[PDB]
């Protein structure tokens, strides 16, 4: 739409125009982020306005006695001078630049950002019930401040900060049916234990069924007693040290039982959300602006060919469909041995018209 | 932020086919374009028509349009459709406690038409039953915008009296009247002298029609 | 097809508890949110419940916040509104809408609406009064007849003159609620005055819900 | 041949051995097993962790009870028959090889977590890690069932529990028991350990960092100094064992006297407190070297600007 | 006398 956001600094002679706080993050290319700084030359005496685009990864430490004291380890820092304009090193104005600049008069400075590929998204990392600080994870912040240099403490009250978010969209076209199939042969078995799940499509929605369509054939003489369904969430967390993470936030046992020499089919309905998901703490969640609700972090879509190794946060979803299988003949039959699929699929939100914001707050 | 409050300015509108129609609605405090309209008609289920204070929900023909322009909301209808007769409402989405307007409601309009009154007096059966409520029917009258004043046995009547408001007819588009005055069986044969004054702005002068026990 | 169905509503007393039922189609609990609104009559809309069910989250109007509970049952994908200690001021045509869970929060899709009764009366016949035309104080160029039904309770009373033969401009009034409790509405209707001693005029009034039907005729003095 | 002090110093030695033992490694596998959501994918320290506190405590429970009966009081009877000579010792070689084995296996994985973290990523994962521990596991035992051919009852009250077989068999299998236990795994602990220890400083007290859950680290104090001690512990509480266990069998029969007689009967308690006190030092350095683990196991221990506006441009 | 025990 028209409508533009605006910060001033603490002393108010300083303020930033953005007409969005979530870019697009396409496979190929993110969003600029192109902005309007207001300045007062007669105030800055000489000095400069710089304005600093940071992707920060927020973390806490628990080998420490404060409790929630979190620190930040940026992965990407731009910075652009803008009271004083550069030797025509200056970006092409956008349109909304325009309309902000011939708004606000002779003392409004553009300033755009171009968001490198690759780069992590905005995810929140979820608080424990017992967490009292900021919330961990990735997020982009655009900060103007006037300073005489780059390398300077920068001072509050001369300084404006304002979070955005980078975020991705479910694709257009769907992707290939997702299939799982697998054969197991036991130790005295001679015969196979056939599964095949499959997921009805590849690509879902927030708060939308996923259905796992279930083919059992046991060719063999041992019964499965029950089946488990699990939507399983995994993050990939890249700040120190390379680290992977798996929650499931939904689950389905079945206690449905396939005899020797028979075959089984069924289909089951599973639905991720958050309202059974809230005390599992460091589940990731889509990137939040100050605190307020966000689903579960949407499928970080990387690029056509390799392109891995992300310093941030990388999200994607399995479907788990697990047969235990009473087992005989060593054991007591307390334990069981698992026959298991995985489904990949995508969790994304559709292509909007508008703000994503609901504007539902009490 | 409190309670918002929508005002609708508008309490009532009439207007033609083809007349461009401009409803507004103010709110207390800002609620950013988080605002929508709806279109109810009699009986049945309010219907959105735009949301974001903007943007046009599907379906919706092209002639309905939102703006904001501050705190303030418009809903505009161009080209006014006999089939946009009907009430509307503004509601801000913004806060938990999400609010309607009390409604705008619009009507066709022609020239006026005046209206007609008639008395009824009891009947026996009312009088032995116990309770008399004598009835002055005003017949079709355009404005809509009338009173009802008794001034029975050279006594006003207030403060009981209940009137009835039909809709426009589908093809005369023309309202009518009916006032109810509630009396006692005592009070009807206490008194003789009844009457239903007209206080309607389509006649030039207000008309009194008089009437007294016993006659036909 | 997307459509919403309402039940459970119906007559109360002040105090009484009833339960609504908004059997939800085309659409899931947790991609939607589901609000009830209700409209007194002759009023405009007034929000009273709200449930989003996939953040776990319930929201209630002021006015009906310990009295009200809404809630979902998700597996047969229906939404509920249980109403305890129902008041008169709760008499209303209740409608569960549905909104996007995610980045809206207008009412795209209503039910059609049940309405709630809530009052100490109890159902009741009508009683037909003739209302004999004033042919020495009617001025009309045709006289105008009526007929008046008093004391009913329930919903309202279908009113038809000569078993629906008439047909010339019958104005029917919607009912009040009086001070007692009852409904009252009158039917008139503007009949030459040529046929006034000769064509007999009998207003029907048939009250389905109180299974009353009474037959009277209108005759100048 | 002993006197009642001694016996009395020893026991009381070995009691605060077993309870100590005991207690931190049932609270290190209930730290260890105690999971909550989001588990790691690519951390598998943990199972060998678990794997090697499982071992001490195996060693502690069936080690202690019946040792003290019959060989801290120089008993006479056995107070079992064949069976159980045979059993017990089956059982406590099986110990000692499944903790050698687990304190090489936890040197291998560190090294290859630390040394070459891209390649273990790939070369290592859950399903191998348990694979590696059920087959060093069952490597224990199939090294352990000589025990069971060696062993035997006697009378020379009378009870005997002895290796049965001749000294020639004898002498040879407690050799390939020595080393198999011993050398290989002092070697590698050794060296691996050294070089992890290198490694650490030259890549430089919270020198370290490790995700333990998402978006939070912790630091790894005194590492390298730890990494040193448990291969000094290592050959300080084995070495005596091995040593003892080799010249009870390669000593001709000559050089007997009561005197080496008195000798022995106290060496025997003495190495064998040295033994047990590597079964109860693990927890101690986990407990200091990890302060989540610290903070879980002593739980469990305890338990037992302006504002953004808007406009129109 | 040999030690007698392993
Ligand atoms: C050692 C061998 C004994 C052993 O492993 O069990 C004990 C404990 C259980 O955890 P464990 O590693 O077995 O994890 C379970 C299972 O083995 C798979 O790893 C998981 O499936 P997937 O691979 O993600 O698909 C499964 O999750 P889900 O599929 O049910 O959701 C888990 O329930 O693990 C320890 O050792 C820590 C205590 C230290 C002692
Ligand atoms: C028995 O101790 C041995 C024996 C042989 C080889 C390595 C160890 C280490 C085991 C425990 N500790 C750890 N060392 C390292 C090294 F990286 C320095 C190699 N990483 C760890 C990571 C986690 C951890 N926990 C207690 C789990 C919970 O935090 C302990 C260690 C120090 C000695």
């Amino acid at each position: 739409g028209t409508r533009v956001f605006k910060k001033a600094s603490p002393n108010g002679k300083l303020t930033v125009y953005l007409g969005k706080r979530d870019f697009v993050d396409h496979i190929d290319l993110v969003d600029p982020v192109d902005g309007v700084v207001l300045v007062d030359p007669e105030y800055l005496k000489e000095r400069r306005v710089y304005v600093t685009l940071t992707c920060a990864f927020r973390y806490g430490r628990e080998d420490l006695d404060v409790l929630g004291l979190t620190f930040r380890k940026d992965l990407f820092v731009a910075n652009v001078q803008s009271f004083p304009p550069a030797p025509e090193d200056k970006k092409p104005l956008t349109r909304l630049q325009e309309r902000l600049i011939k708004k606000l008069g002779e003392h409004a400075y553009p300033f755009t950002f171009e968001i490198p590929p690759n780069l992590p998204c905005s995810v929140t990392l979820q608080p424990g019930p017992e967490d009292t600080g900021k919330a961990c994870g990735v997020d982009y912040e655009v900060k103007a401040f006037c300073a005489e240099n780059l390398e300077e403490k920068i001072h509050k009250r001369n300084s404006v900060r304002l979070v955005i978010r980078k975020v991705q969209y479910a694709p257009e076209r769907p992707g290939p049916q997702p299939t799982a199939e697998t054969t197991r042969q036991f130790l005295m078995s001679d015969k196979p234990l056939h599964l095949e799940a499959s997921l009805d499509k590849e690509i879902y929605y927030h708060g939308e069924p996923i259905s796992v369509n279930v083919h059992v054939t046991n060719n063999t003489n041992k019964t499965v007693k029950k089946i488990k369904i699990s939507v399983r969430q995994y993050a990939d967390i890249c700040l120190f040290n390379t680290a992977q993470y798996k929650c499931p936030v939904a689950m389905e046992e079945a206690d449905d039982t396939v005899a020797p020499s028979s075959t089984f089919c069924k289909v089951y309905t599973l639905t991720p959300f958050l309202a059974n998901n809230r005390e599992k703490r460091g589940l990731a969640l889509d990137g939040k602006l100050k605190h307020e609700d966000t689903n579960l972090a949407s499928s970080t879509l990387l690029r056509e060919g390799a392109n891995r190794e992300i310093l941030g946060i990388i999200v994607s979803y399995k479907v788990k469909v697990k047969l235990v299988v009473s087992r005989g003949g060593l054991l007591g039959d307390l334990a069981s041995s698992d026959v298991a699929v995985e489904l990949p699929f995508t969790l994304m939100h559709p292509k909007p018209k508008e703000e994503p914001p609901h504007r539902e707050v009490p | 932020a409190s309670d918002i409050q929508m005002t609708q300015s508008p309490s009532s509108l009439s207007a033609s086919v083809g007349d461009r129609v401009t409803i507004t609605c103010r709110a207390s405090q800002s609620v950013s374009s988080a605002v929508a309209w709806y279109q109810q008609k009699p009986g049945k289920a309010p219907k959105l028509l735009i949301y974001s204070a903007s943007s046009l929900y599907s379906g919706v023909p092209s002639r309905f349009s939102g703006s904001r322009s501050g705190t303030d909301f418009t809903l505009t209808i161009s080209s006014l459709q006999p089939e946009d007769f009907a009430t509307y409402y503004c509601q801000q989405y913004k806060y938990v406690p999400v609010t309607f307007g009390q409604g705008t409601k619009v009507e066709i309009k022609r020239t006026v038409a005046a209206p007609s009154v008639f008395i009824f007096p009891p009947s026996d059966s009312q009088l032995k039953s116990g309770t008399a409520s004598v009835v002055c029917l005003l017949n079709n009258f355009y404005p809509r915008e009338a009173k009802v004043q008794w001034k029975v046995d050279n006594a006003l009547q207030s403060g009981n009296s209940q009137e009835s408001v039909t809709e426009q007819d589908s093809k005369d588009s023309t309202y009518s009247l009916s006032s109810t005055l509630t009396l006692s069986k005592a009070d009807y044969e206490k008194h003789k002298v009844y009457a239903c004054e007209v206080t309607h702005q389509g006649l030039s002068s207000p008309v009194t029609k008089s009437f007294n026990r016993g006659e036909c | 097809e997307v459509q919403l169905v309402e039940s459970g509503g119906g007559l109360v007393q002040p105090g009484g508890s009833l339960r609504l039922s908004c059997a939800a189609s085309g659409f899931n609990v947790y991609s939607s949110s589901i609000h009830w609104v209700r409209q007194a009559p002759g009023k405009g809309l007034e929000w009273v419940a709200s449930i989003s069910s996939y953040y776990g989250y319930t929201y209630y109007a002021d006015s009906v916040k310990g009295r009200f509970t809404i809630s979902a049952d998700t597996s047969k994908n229906t939404a509920y509104l249980q109403m305890n200690s129902l008041r008169a001021e709760d008499t209303a045509v209740y409608y569960c809408a549905r909104s996007r869970q995610f980045w809206y929060s207008g009412l795209d899709y209503w039910g059609q609406g049940t309405l709630v009764t809530v009052s100490s009366a109890s159902t009741k016949g009508p009683s037909v009064f003739p209302l004999a035309p004033s042919s020495k104080s009617t001025s009309g160029g045709t006289a105008a007849l009526g007929c008046l039904v008093k004391d009913y309770f329930p919903e309202p009373v279908t009113v038809s003159w000569n078993s629906g033969a008439l047909t010339s401009g019958v104005h029917t009034f919607p009912a009040v609620l009086q001070s007692s409790g009852l409904y009252s509405l009158s039917s008139v209707v503007t009949v030459p005055s040529s046929s006034l001693g000769t064509q007999t005029y009998i207003c029907n009034v048939n009250h389905k819900p109180s299974n009353t039907k009474v037959d009277k005729k209108v005759e100048p003095k | 041949n002993t006197d009642i002090y001694s016996k009395v110093l020893v026991t009381a030695v070995y009691l605060a051995l077993f309870v100590v033992g005991t207690v931190g490694n049932t609270v290190t596998a209930f730290t260890l097993a105690r999971k909550k959501s989001l588990q790691s994918l690519q951390s598998t320290v943990h199972y060998h962790l678990g794997s090697l506190a499982l071992s001490d405590l195996l060693t502690l429970l069936l080690a202690m009870p019946v040792e003290l009966y019959n060989f801290i009081w120089v008993h006479h009877p056995w107070a079992f028959g064949d069976a159980g000579c045979r059993g017990y010792y089956f059982l406590r070689d099986a110990c000692t090889y499944a903790t050698a084995l687990n304190v090489a296996s936890l040197s291998v994985e560190r090294y290859l977590a630390i040394c070459h973290p891209f390649k273990a990523k790939t070369l290592m994962s859950r399903s191998r890690t348990k694979k590696f521990i059920s087959a060093i596991w069952l490597a224990s035992a199939l090294l352990a069932v000589p025990m069971l051919f060696t062993m035997g009852e006697q009378n020379r009250g009378g009870l005997v529990c002895t290796p049965t077989i001749h000294t020639a068999t004898v002498k040879v299998v407690i050799q390939v028991n020595t080393f198999m236990s011993f050398i290989f795994p002092m070697v590698v602990i050794s060296v691996l350990n050294t070089i992890i220890a290198n490694k650490l400083t030259v890549m430089v007290h919270s020198t370290f960092s490790m995700a333990i859950e998402p978006g939070r680290v912790q630091a790894l104090r005194h590492g390298v100094r730890v990494l040193r001690a448990v291969v000094i512990a290592f050959v300080v509480c084995w070495l005596p064992y091995h040593v003892r266990r080799l010249m009870f069998c390669y000593i001709s029969d000559e050089q007997w006297t009561p005197f080496l007689y008195d000798f022995y009967h106290y060496f025997y308690m003495v190495t064998n407190a040295l033994f047990y006190v590597s079964s109860t030092i693990n927890p101690i350095l986990y407990n200091l070297v990890s302060a989540n683990f610290r903070h879980i196991f002593l739980a469990t221990l305890a338990c037992l600007s302006n504002h953004t506006l808007s406009s129109n441009a | 006398r040999r030690p007698y025990i392993l």
